[PDB]
């Protein structure tokens, strides 16, 4: 049929400037990311000083979902930029430039042991008692 | 000859990998008789 | 020393504070002097 | 310069 | 006898015995997540630690110019006369002088010991 | 001085080509002060960076995914440290650089790039520090350097021609200790390249003399070949130390 | 529906996106006017087992690039925007990456 | 096209091009020629520019309270080398000359400083003061910059120097001073060895300095200890991999120092430990690591647990988390990265260094060679000189900020020439 | 270096064993001893080697080719495919099982080169590690006819019922990590 030999060439359009600002939002594989179970997120520049310049904070589902960190790619691309092509119903790609580009990492909603705590326990390195035990308890 | 083995006299001359590893050689005797002139000054001092 | 079929009387070690400690001041006397004429007469040198 | 048994 | 990693935080399963069923598992200890263990074997250890170095030999090694080859060994796969051979190259090898091959040409890579 | 250990004062295989064997003091110092070989130069340092946009335009990827993989992506791009990303083919890379040091656009003559097959690192070093010495270049087994560049040489002036355009044309390179580990040489072109029963049929360089392996007071020593190797240690002492 | 909300219609939609590498110089040359709306043409030619996918530079811009895939297996990537009226989206899911090449 | 048994001629033909072309000192000459004209700006631009203003306390009121002074250097100059006659005629001064009299062959160095001002009241005021002279650096001797440069035989017996000099050396005070290229290990580069009565088996270290723009070495070490010493959970743990990070008193647990950097789930450390999963060995070489630090799983408390064995101990709780943080991103791997996100890559590096400990003790890699010299780097006159002038450097800007510190306390004026003391560099 | 090779035991001999003899170092370099033999055995070489063997120090690791942990749930069960044979055998007339038996099994292996070499026997090595651990260890040896020589040792079978303890009904070193530090005492310090 046709698809063992279609050709299709689509136009290339990139605007001046766009309201919304492109980035890029990679997560890892083995992380098994989906989103099926987000009806909810919320991502907001981080509180731990306690902003342009700071990494972001997604909370998922909020607390009851899982959060991630993202931080801003070090390396800036002074020899190359990115681009992402979009469907759009005239035909044609558009070419929009990456702004900036975040690894989000996930942190588990598990408990999690107080810094004292943590530091008390560490003061028994030798820990001859089962930690799974010791978890438990905390 | 890869290990330091000399085939060649003084007289016929050393090839020039056998003229390395022969400096290696004299450097470790030289090396040998620098050491040990101060351990073996301290121990005479402290016999006497 | 103790061990079965070991001599009693020939077996010695080098260590001259093992010798102390088990065979006595003047085992280690004639011990270490062994040891010295060993370390000296190697090279074949003789000293009085 | 010799061998193993007589001098380097 | 390898290490598997939790499924939710991504952290290191421990073996754990399931006292009522009598079955191994594996628990993570931040969270409550648990697998029973397939393998049925745990701690695995080698005092010989006689391995196999045709594991740890690169084909890529064909490539390198101060390696000695010699034409004698054909290759099995293609039959290939050039055959680049090196000793273990490894330190706590024991003691092995035995030469391993690597077979020359383009992407065969085999790797006989003789 | 002070350390007794005979370690770090002995002759080392990598001081070949590099500081002379002969020409050490003795006394506490036996070893610990060297001189340079004749041909020896020291790199005077270079900016990494036409190196790295290079190896971004090769390929080269950096922020990847967990692909080394057994470094199933052959070699690890390191630079003066720095590892700067991976490269799925070494030997294209290895190649690549190779000419585009022969070229002279991105590496200086003193830019030194090893590929280690074995564990998979290429290193290219360029580090202001490193010690080089100029080997000719063999490729099969002929060497580059023909009658031409010979001929041109010998009519140095009014000629126009030099060492570096001998270097520009890709006949003879710089190489360091790190390199030399992963270069096949040959004393004389004549007696190895030459095809005999075969020892090496890969040599890639080629020494330009092996009497260049001595310093600049061992070089005075006639016939030093022929003579024990203190006595040539001891000749060097000495001719610093003749009147003229 | 809050500030901090994504909106996460894309990814509901299940948009593809393509992630592409392209050459300083290509950039450079589509920022100079960046303004007629047009900087190149994007041809993708198939056969029954093998797929080539080619840039052509405007003629006008002047005064082949050919594209090489790679597999996005490895890492699952996506694209959300930071709308100026802070409201945040996502345009979809990167399906393919893509280099471009200098000829 | 072949040179064959002629070969004794065109040996000597290439080795007597090469001989013409560069000659025996071009070490010397090179290394100090580069260093002048590249080190001198690099460092004149590297120090940080000079911030100022007056003591809010002191003056009551905000109207002019910050009267901000901003010093910035801008480029660097050298004139040929000269002497400066008791009269203050300056006079070309040739070497020769400068044996006879006891001189230094030295020449001024000139620093264009642009001193901005900020009033408080936004009218900010430039002013750049040209050439200013900071002090004089000697000249090696037929150097680029050296009087005798480029000239032929015939001139330099008119000046009473011989053609066959080889140069690359400095008149100070009326005698050739040499500077001896000395040895060193070799910078960012990962080195495994072993120690035999150390409690560690293997080391692995890396000198790490960013490019020597500061901090001539930050060495770090990650070392697997020894099971030799005995003990039931020692016996049941086996080996465990330390981290001797700089700044630090103590050893770090090295998964703890990975999840300092961001990465806590025990997957991505051994992502970024080993580099392929499916071998078994590896991996449990790893494991025990990992049960030490165990306790550890937020980045927040592994930052407070490096902070707390800080050479220096922080009060404050998130004082010292933020002392970590600081600490790490500066002094630990500066070659990889010194800020921003360089956390990824220093996370990779210390991943490879921990890798190669791992294959170094399973026998996959043999020991480095502390004697290899392409383990060995040479500091010429160049590097030596150019850590000589990052530190006298830095103490005239010292001298610059304490001088202009009190004058600016006073309020009365600042002036550049006054707080240059051409002696410290000099 | 450059001593001549009498015997293949290197001795320090020159200006270092001069200092060690006139310092009286309490850790001499090479510490030796010269041993003389007393009857037949001087004469016959097997004797001989009967009191080298005697005279040797031999760890458990010397002569053990691999260790495994396996979580064995019954002794019946026999998740080891080789040992159902033998484990049977013992279980015949099952010993030591009344207490209990330890859901884990070291099932150490030897190599039968090195047990020949040292002459030791199974019987011989059993005797040791089970009386010196004690009763807590109990050990099932291969017969030296089978191909592989197998040990399969397990923990307190009173420990594991937990009856003879009595006190708190508390795990102390979980039962794996009790079993890895005995390995690892066996390995290095069995002194057989
Ligand atoms: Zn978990
Ligand atoms: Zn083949």
């Amino acid at each position: 049929g046709p698809s063992s030999q279609n050709v299709t060439e689509y136009v290339v359009r990139v605007p001046k400037n766009t309201t919304k600002k492109y980035n890029i939002m990679a997560f890892n594989a083995a992380d098994k990311v989906n989103f099926a179970t987000w009806n909810q997120a919320r991502l907001e520049r981080d509180l731990s000083n306690k902003p342009e310049d700071q990494p972001w904070l997604l909370r998922v589902n909020g607390k009851s979902g899982r959060k991630f960190k993202g931080i801003k790619k070090g390396g800036v691309t002074e020899n190359t930029s990115y681009y992402i092509f979009t469907q759009c119903p005239d035909g044609a790609f558009e070419a929009f430039p990456v702004h900036n580009w975040y690894n989000f990492t996930p942190l588990a909603r598990h408990r999690t042991l107080t810094a004292e705590e943590a530091e008390e326990e560490w003061e028994r390195r030798n820990k001859v008692l089962n930690h799974f035990s010791i978890m438990q308890q905390r | 000859e890869s290990r330091g083995f000399v085939e060649n006299s003084y007289l016929a001359g050393l090839t020039p990998t056998e003229f390395f590893f022969h400096a290696m050689g004299g450097r470790e005797g030289l090396i040998d008789t620098a050491v040990k002139t101060a351990e073996t000054g301290y121990i005479q001092r402290r016999l006497i | 020393l103790s061990e079965k079929d070991v001599d009693p009387v020939r077996t010695t070690s080098n260590d001259i504070v093992e010798i102390f400690t088990v065979l006595g001041i003047e085992a280690v006397r004639k011990a270490l002097e062994r040891e010295l004429y060993h370390v000296i007469s190697f090279d074949g040198s003789y000293v009085n | 310069i010799w061998g193993i048994g007589c001098n380097p | 006898v390898g290490i598997r990693f939790c499924q939710e935080c991504n952290n290191m399963l421990y073996p754990k015995e399931d006292k009522e069923n009598r079955i191994l598992l594996y628990a993570c200890r931040n969270c409550d997540y648990q697998q029973e263990a397939d393998n049925s074997c745990i701690y695995v250890n080698k005092i010989t630690h006689e391995v196999d170095e045709l594991t740890q030999i690169i084909a890529d090694v064909s490539q390198d110019p101060t390696l000695p080859r010699t034409e004698d060994h054909p290759c099995q796969k293609c039959g290939h006369k050039e055959a680049v051979f090196f000793q273990s190259h490894s330190a706590r090898a024991e003691d092995a002088m035995r030469l391993y091959y690597v077979c020359t040409a383009p992407h065969c890579g085999h790797r006989w010991t003789e | 001085r002070d350390g007794k250990l005979a370690k770090p004062r002995q002759l080392h295989n990598t001081l070949w080509g590099m500081v002379c064997p002969a020409e050490t003091p003795e006394g506490h110092a036996v070893g610990l002060v060297k001189n340079l070989a004749l041909m020896a130069y020291i790199s005077v340092g270079s900016q990494p960076s036409p190196i790295l946009e290079f190896l971004e335009e090769w390929s080269m990827e950096n922020l990847e995914e967990i692909s080394p993989a057994a470094i199933a992506d052959a070699t690890k791009i390191f630079v003066n440290g720095c590892w700067v990303g991976i490269h799925k083919d070494p030997e294209q890379l290895m190649n690549t650089l190779r000419k585009l040091r022969r070229q002279m656009d991105i590496i200086v003559s003193e830019v030194s790039m090893i590929r280690d097959i074995r564990e998979r690192e290429i290193r290219i070093y360029t580090d202001a520090g490193r010690i080089c010495r100029p080997l000719l270049i063999v490729e099969k087994q002929k060497l580059l350097l023909k009658k031409r560049h010979i001929d041109q040489l010998k009519e140095r002036e009014y000629n126009n021609y030099s060492w570096q355009d001998l270097v520009a044309s890709g006949v003879v390179e710089y190489i360091d200790t790190l390199e030399e580990e992963t270069v096949m040489l040959a004393m004389t072109p004549d007696d190895l390249q030459e095809k005999e029963v075969a020892y090496c049929s890969t040599y890639t360089h080629c020494e330009i003399h092996p009497s260049m392996i001595l310093g600049v007071c061992a070089s005075i020593i006639p016939f030093p070949d022929h003579n024990q190797s203190p006595r040539n240690t001891y000749q060097s002492a000495m001719g610093k130390q003749a009147m003229g | 529906a809050e500030r901090g909300e994504l909106d996460l219609t894309g990814a509901k939609q299940n948009t593809g996106v393509w992630l592409v590498k392209v050459p300083k110089y290509l950039s450079q040359q589509w920022a100079k006017a960046s303004g007629r709306g047009e900087v190149g043409k994007l041809r993708i030619a198939k056969t029954q087992g093998r797929t080539e996918v080619s840039f052509t530079l405007n003629e006008d811009l002047a005064n082949e690039h050919p594209f090489v895939l790679q597999s996005v297996g490895g890492q699952t990537l996506t694209v959300f925007t930071e709308s100026s009226s802070d409201k945040l989206s996502l345009e979809g899911i990167v399906v393919q990456r893509a280099e471009c090449r200098p000829a | 096209e072949i040179t064959p048994d002629l070969w004794q001629e065109a040996c000597w033909i290439v080795i007597s091009s090469y001989f013409d072309e560069k000659g025996l000192v071009r070490q010397q000459l090179d290394s100090f020629d580069e260093f002048i004209q590249m080190s001198v700006q690099r460092i004149v631009e590297d120090a940080p520019p000079i911030d100022l203003q007056a003591e809010a306390q002191h003056a009551s009121g905000e109207v002019e309270e910050p009267p901000r002074y901003l010093l910035k250097f801008e480029q660097i100059y050298l004139s040929k080398p000269t002497h400066w006659e008791r009269d203050g005629a300056p006079s070309p001064m040739m070497p020769n000359e400068a044996r006879l009299r006891n001189l230094t062959y030295s020449a001024p160095l000139y620093v264009d400083i642009t001193k901005t001002v900020i009033k408080e009241g936004e009218e900010q005021l430039q002013t750049q003061h040209q050439k200013t002279f900071i002090g004089k650096i000697p000249i090696m001797l037929r150097s680029t910059y050296c009087l005798l440069n480029g000239l032929t035989d015939r001139d330099l017996c008119e000046l009473n120097e011989c053609p066959l000099d080889p140069g690359g050396y400095f008149i100070i005070n009326g005698s050739e001073k040499v500077l001896i290229a000395q040895e060193k290990m070799a910078t960012n580069t990962v080195y495994v060895f072993a120690k035999k009565d150390s409690k560690y088996a293997y080391t692995g270290e890396c000198r790490s300095c960013l490019e020597n723009s500061s901090r001539p070495t930050s060495t770090i070490w990650v070392s697997m200890l020894a099971r030799g010493g005995q003990g039931a959970k020692k016996s049941a743990i086996g080996q465990r991999i330390v981290a001797t990070l700089p700044y630090i008193k103590q050893e770090v647990p090295i998964i703890i120092v990975f999840r300092a950097l961001g990465f806590v789930s025990d997957r991505d450390i051994l992502e970024h430990i080993i580099y392929d999963f499916e071998d078994p060995e590896m991996m449990e070489m790893v494991k025990p690591s990992l049960d030490e630090a165990f306790v550890i799983q937020e980045q927040n408390v592994a930052l407070n647990f490096i902070g707390s064995r800080g050479a220096k101990p922080g009060v404050t709780k998130e004082k010292r988390i933020k002392y970590a943080k600081e600490v790490l991103q500066k002094e630990m791997l500066p070659h990889v990265g010194v800020s921003d996100f360089c956390e990824t890559k220093k996370a990779y590096f210390l991943g490879y260094m921990v890798h190669r400990l791992l294959l170094a003790a399973l026998g996959r890699r043999e020991l480095d060679d502390r004697d290899h010299y392409g383990n060995k780097r040479l500091d010429l006159a160049g590097p030596l000189l150019a850590f000589l002038f990052r530190g006298m450097f830095k103490n005239l800007l010292k001298e610059v900020r304490i001088y202009a510190q009190k004058f600016i306390d006073r309020g009365k004026d600042f002036n550049l020439e006054l707080a240059i003391k051409t002696r410290i560099i000099s | 270096f450059h001593y001549a090779g009498v015997s293949a035991k290197n001795v320090t001999l020159g200006v270092p064993r001069l200092k060690e003899l006139i310092n009286i170092s309490k850790k001499p370099k090479t510490p030796s001893l010269t041993v003389f033999l007393l009857g037949q055995s001087a004469r016959d070489a097997e004797r001989a080697k009967d009191i080298l063997c005697r005279l040797e120090h031999t760890t458990l690791r010397k002569v053990t080719a691999n260790t495994a942990i396996y979580y064995d749930p019954n002794p019946q069960s026999t998740v080891v495919a080789e040992d159902q044979e033998w484990v049977n055998v013992y279980y015949e007339m099952p010993d030591f099982d009344v207490a209990r038996i330890s859901p884990w099994l070291l099932r150490v292996e030897l190599d039968r080169k090195h047990m020949t070499d040292r002459k030791l026997t199974m019987e011989q090595i059993a005797e040791k590690i089970n009386a010196g651990f004690g009763d807590d260890l109990n050990c099932i040896f291969n017969d030296d006819n089978a191909e592989k020589l197998v040990l399969r040792i397990r923990i307190m079978n009173s420990d594991e019922n937990k009856m003879q303890e009595e006190e708190e009904v508390v795990d102390k070193m979980d039962d794996d990590v009790f079993l890895r530090c005995i390995e690892s005492n066996m390995l290095t310090d069995m002194t057989l």
